[PDB]
């Protein structure tokens, strides 16, 4: 199928054609949400019952 | 979406008619359904309750045991059988549609009512201020007063906001303290805590003239506030 | 001690019976896998047997160690009260159970439509209604150290034909005829594996039905002939004391024994206890 | 609570019961898979019983029947075939008359058939297998013997044999002693398919409820 | 062209491994490991009487939208656990649905091939279908609203579509998955969403383009669930395979793996914590699996459920975790 395969190719290419930024650039920003927003993350810091919705 | 009324009339003291809306329009089955009476010169005054299903009756306690509500699902017809017909009867009696679920907006639509004439604990609601006088595009800020904090543990607020147009039905305006009601421009605005609340009209116009009421629902003696008009 | 060993024995079949039924119940109560209408009756025949279990079979005991009715006697008419009323209700849930599964085996139209747990409760209802009807009229006009059931005649005809032996005739035509239509669906059934298979379903319906009905006769059905005999053999025919009150708790091991064929030998209540 | 509270609850209340009473309803109907492939007699089967999924609603003998077929759903079954866990049947249909055609046609039903009966969402439940198309069948094993399709046949070449030998073939990818499958041959002008599966649908309950009772 | 298809995927095997330079776990290991995650039932949502396949929370954190094949959309009201609206659908065969953000509609389809818009504010009190969106040839696994009159569906056709509801029209078709799609998690800010095919692949999805912006291939078996990380640069998988995984967007390759040896059963559902250190996993195995998203370690066990945890979801304050499974229930979690 030639529709088929030049379709794939093309999107092949514009699969390569995407800057990609290093992992530990990618582990770092994660590291700096999870912990930038912890302090708001009830399910990993439970809230107090009086401020818990579902006592 | 319609509420119509019927019955009323002249009836001798003493004696019986019933009141009924004819509802068309929306599920009328799901809607828990009001009466809710105005004398001629008189602020809103709620009649009776019955619920959604009907498993659920209240009455004022002015009317409890004298008057009868009862609704007709399949019919979508509510009833209000009234019984002694006291000279305090006299009043343009309003079937009040509403709906109660989490972020619903009950008293949303009122019917245009019928005139019946009779010839011959509860919170009290608070706004002494009437005949207010306005100009179009100004602000103001109607007041409202709560015999017991309207705040509820939940963290609402059971106070609405009713426009009684001259000549036609209340129409919902702010449902729950803050509430903005569907098909009310947001020029109106609803605030306030604890027992004492706030009706904000940021620029008003000339369809904004008439009289609003204030209206409990924490505990379920209805009350109205004595309307405050508002008059160009 | 003679007594202390009887006491024993007497206090472990209690306890193991307590438990067994109490252990069913808890099942069907903790897990909903088992609430459906055939294991509410099991579990209301398990019901029954811890009520036997727990109301009459210790006071039981306690007459059987001290070989008298330490007690009153308004109590030990309550008591006997108690014994026939729990009995009957245990025996007449083996008959509703068994009516549950012929309807359920002779009749899927209604087993799919009309089978609801309101049907069970019926059938709870009417075993423990007939067990009032057995156990009533001793208390009312139809009647130390002895407590013994009325063996008035007509009351015992009464008590032992309407608590066991049309309970036993109606379970024997129930389980006959869902044997006949058991062996007619494996005969419908039925390279030779599956001829293999349709016999070992045919011996394992014998087995069951084998289970079944011999655990009920084999505990009751001893005490239901000595209870049908003795009354009009008073003088004639003598009852040894030891075969006399091994014959008695006979029918208290059928209490016991019930949870067995019921629910421990279920698959589901298995499964139910692996999960608790 | 408050009075909106209280209403509230009460017409969740409501909705319970509403919720209930529908799976009271539900809970009578008898719920079937139809399966096959393509040019099997699926819609036959299913215009005698009488978008993504259809569903054949039918009464027969005051027992209520929700036939699914899943026919237009040209997707990956294993994604949605534990939808149908429930069902008290799989009526499954294989055309007779496709064991010298291809697109073989016999082996690809045959390769479905096995899938269906081993999918772990299916060890229990039990097949109504339908061999649809006996009439062409028939006038096609006359003309050609059942070699093309089956090789190590060694059989006689005539009607009754071919489809015993097909039907055992079928069968003999149960592997499960706790269902059946139960085989018809239909020819696409007998009305007697809705007996069928109502019979097969009353011998699947007879034997479940012989199964809680220990009897089978 | 398939040789310059093969070259194409090498070249772009190689620059992910360019950029794979310390791997999520390497750094992550300095970080303080969050000690167990013991969350408890708060409540139990009973009413439906078959197996749950979605839920959806709602933007307010409490209100719900839950999907049964008992044919039943059952908005809930998570706090008192109240029921707000029971949705009797068409088609019972339903295996998504989704609670627009603005609360004014939700979705649902299924087996029908068909995304059904409920209105839930009408002037009639009662909820009704106000689109049905046709055009998908294979069954809806997911569908999730952009706005009020946008939402985005996955199929089982391989393509994903997003639709204008007012018309009921595709606005764009998202094809190029070779297998059926399981799952869609819209990006935070919506111009962009992944969704995990049968195909064992992830694909990036660009709305506004109808492109694909880049492809994830980590799992060997099918992708059951996708969820982007709460910043829209990272998305979670759970496939088939027992294992769940962290894909970076800007990395455009798999970070972290999330299994366990005595994990063997497929994975069914994945949400993220507020904060996305807890990745939520549900799994056929009937109980749901809370990984510490940054080191891949079990945080915690929602055991509850009698059956296979078909779906969960985070609320949007972080609150609490509602596990919908197959065995008819609902629990909310804190
Ligand atoms: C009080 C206690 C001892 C009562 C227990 C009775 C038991 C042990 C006896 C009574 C009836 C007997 C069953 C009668 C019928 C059969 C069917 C046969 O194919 C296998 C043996 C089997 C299953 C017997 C097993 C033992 C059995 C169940
Ligand atoms: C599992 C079951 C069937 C095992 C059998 C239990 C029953 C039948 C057996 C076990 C212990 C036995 C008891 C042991 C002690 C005595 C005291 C003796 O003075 C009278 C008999 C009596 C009261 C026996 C009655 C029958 C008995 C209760
Ligand atoms: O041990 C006791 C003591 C009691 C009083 C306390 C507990 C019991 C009194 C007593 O007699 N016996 C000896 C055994 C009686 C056995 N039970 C079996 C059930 N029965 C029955 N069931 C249906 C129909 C008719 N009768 C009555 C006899």
């Amino acid at each position: 199928s030639i529709a088929q395969a030049r379709k794939l190719v093309e999107q092949l290419k514009m699969e390569a054609n995407i800057d990609r930024i290093k992992v530990s650039k990618a582990a770092a920003d994660l590291m700096a949400y999870c912990e930038a927003h912890a302090k708001e993350d009830p399910l990993l810091t439970p809230v107090p019952a009086s401020e818990n919705p579902f006592r | 979406v319609q509420l119509v009324e019927s019955g009323g009339g002249l009836v001798q003291p003493g004696g019986s008619r019933k009141l009924s809306c004819s509802a068309s329009g929306f599920a009328f089955s799901s809607f828990g359904m009001h009466w809710v009476r105005q004398a001629p010169e008189k602020g809103l005054e709620w009649v009776a309750y019955i619920s959604s299903g009907s498993g659920t009756i209240y009455y004022a306690d002015t009317v409890k045991g004298r008057f009868t509500i009862s609704r007709d699902d399949p019919k979508n017809t509510l009833f209000l059988q009234m019984t002694s017909l006291r000279s305090e009867d006299t009043a343009m009696y309003y079937c009040v549609r509403s709906i109660y679920y989490y972020g619903s907006s009950p008293f949303d639509f009122w019917g245009q009512g019928t005139t019946l004439t009779v010839s011959s604990s509860d919170i009290v609601m608070t706004q002494a201020t009437s005949s207010v006088p306005v100009t179009p595009g100004e602000s103001v800020s109607i007041s409202c007063r709560s015999s017991k904090s309207l705040l509820h543990s939940n963290g609402n607020t059971y106070l609405y906001w009713f426009l009684q147009r001259p000549g036609q039905s209340p129409q919902l305006l702010i449902y729950r303290m803050s509430n903005l009601a569907s098909g009310v421009p947001d020029r109106f605005s609803g605030s306030g805590s604890g027992t004492a609340f706030t009706l904000t009209i940021s620029r008003l116009e000339a369809e904004d003239v008439g009289v609003y009421y204030c209206m409990q629902h924490l505990e379920y003696p209805l009350t109205f506030g004595a309307g405050t008009k508002l008059e160009l | 001690s003679y007594q202390v060993i009887t006491s024993l024995l007497l206090g472990t079949l209690i306890f193991c019976a307590v438990l067994g039924n109490a252990c069913v119940v808890a099942a069907i109560a903790l897990e909903r896998s088992l609430q459906n209408v055939a294991n509410y009756l099991i579990g209301s025949l398990a019901v029954t047997d811890l009520m036997v279990s727990v109301l009459v079979l210790p006071m039981a005991a306690l007459y059987q160690v001290l070989n008298k009715w330490t007690l009153g006697q308004v109590t030990c008419d309550l008591f006997i009260a108690l014994d026939v009323l729990c009995c009957t209700s245990s025996i007449w849930h083996l008959c509703a159970i068994a009516l549950d599964r012929y309807w359920a085996i002779t009749d899927p139209i209604d087993y799919v439509n009309k089978r609801t747990p309101r049907r069970a409760a019926a059938l709870i209802s009417l075993t423990w209604l007939i067990g009032f009807l057995i156990s009533i009229p001793p208390m009312l006009g139809w009647r130390p150290d002895a407590c013994t059931i009325s063996k008035d005649h007509g009351y015992t005809i009464y008590s032992t034909f309407g608590a066991f032996y049309i309970p036993l005739l109606l379970m024997l035509v129930l389980y006959g005829r869902i044997f006949r239509a058991a062996r007619f669906r494996i005969r419908k059934t039925v390279a030779e594996a599956k001829r293999k298979m349709a016999l070992a379903r045919e011996r394992k319906t014998v087995k069951t039905l084998g289970i079944i009905m011999g655990t009920f006769i084999l505990c009751w059905l001893p005490f239901f002939i000595v209870a049908l005999v003795l009354p009009f053999c008073e003088s004639s025919c003598h009852m040894p004391t030891l075969l006399g009150a091994i014959i008695n708790w006979l029918g208290y091991s059928n209490s016991l024994l019930n949870p067995v064929i019921y629910a421990y030998f279920n698959k589901d209540f298995q499964n139910a206890f692996k999960k608790i | 609570l408050s009075a909106e509270e209280r209403a509230a609850l009460e017409r969740s209340k409501a909705i319970e019961k509403n919720l209930k009473e529908d799976g009271i309803s539900a809970a009578k109907d008898v719920k079937l898979l139809l399966l096959g492939a393509g040019e099997s007699g699926k819609n036959t089967i299913v215009k005698q019983m009488k978008t993504g999924i259809v569903e054949t609603h039918f009464t027969f003998k005051n027992l209520h029947f929700r036939l699914f077929d899943v026919g237009a759903q040209r997707s990956e079954r294993k994604k949605w075939i534990h939808c149908f866990e429930d069902v008290t049947a799989i009526i499954f249909c294989v055309a007779l008359s496709g064991y010298d055609q291809v697109l073989n046609r016999m082996h690809a039903s045959l390769k479905l058939f096995d899938s269906i009966c081993n999918n772990k969402f299916f060890i229990d439940t039990s097949i109504i297998l339908f061999l649809n198309k006996k009439d062409l069948f028939g006038e096609k094993i006359k003309k050609s013997p059942l070699t093309i399709c089956f090789p190590e046949y060694t059989g006689p070449n005539t009607y009754e044999d071919a489809a015993a030998y097909i039907q055992a073939q079928f069968e003999s990818k149960n592997r499960s002693p706790n269902k059946e499958i139960y085989c018809h041959m239909t020819c696409s002008t007998d009305t007697n398919n809705i007996q069928v599966v109502f019979d097969a649908v009353t011998d699947i309950i007879i034997a479940n409820n012989l199964r809680g009772c220990g009897l089978y | 062209l398939r040789q310059e298809a093969e070259q194409l995927k090498n070249q772009i095997r190689d620059a992910r491994k360019a950029c794979a330079d310390a791997t999520l776990s390497q750094i992550t290991n300095n970080i303080d490991p969050v000690g167990r995650i013991q969350m408890r039932t708060r409540r139990t949502l009973r009413g439906h009487l078959a197996k749950i396949y979605a839920m959806h929370w709602g933007t307010d954190s409490r209100l719900l939208v839950s999907a049964s094949q008992d044919g039943k959309l059952i908005i809930w009201d998570s706090y008192t656990t109240n029921k707000v609206h029971a949705i009797p659908l068409r088609s019972s065969w339903v295996m998504t649905c989704a609670y627009a953000p603005s609360g004014n509609y939700v979705a649902c389809g299924g087996l029908d091939n068909i995304c059904s818009i409920y209105n839930l504010k009408t002037r009639e009190g009662n909820v009704r279908v106000s689109r049905e969106l046709a055009g998908h040839t294979g069954y809806l696994s997911c569908c999730r609203f952009l706005d009020d009159n946008q939402i985005v569906t996955s199929s089982g056709d391989t393509t994903c579509a997003l639709w204008d509801i007012e018309t009921g029209q595709q606005t764009t078709t998202f094809t190029g998955h070779t297998g059926d799609v399981m799952s869609l998690s819209l990006a935070p800010d919506t111009r962009l969403f992944v969704s995990g095919a049968c195909d064992a692949s992830a694909k990036l999805w660009d709305v506004r383009e109808g492109m694909c912006r880049q492809t994830f291939t980590g799992h060997e078996s099918d992708i059951n669930a996708i969820c982007f990380f709460p910043n829209g640069n990272a998305f979670a998988t759970g496939s088939d395979d027992a294992t769940c995984r962290l894909f970076d967007l800007r990395a455009d390759q798999e970070l972290m793996t999330y299994s366990h040896d005595n994990i063997i059963c497929g994975i069914t559902s994945v949400s993220f914590s507020k904060s996305g250190r807890l990745l939520l996993a549900g799994y056929d195995d009937f109980n749901c699996n809370v990984w510490d998203a940054l080191k891949a370690d079990r945080a915690g066990v929602l055991a509850g459920h009698d059956n296979r945890v078909s779906c969960l979801g985070v609320t949007d304050d972080g609150m609490a975790v509602a596990t919908g499974s197959w065995d008819s229930f609902l629990k909310i979690w804190n």
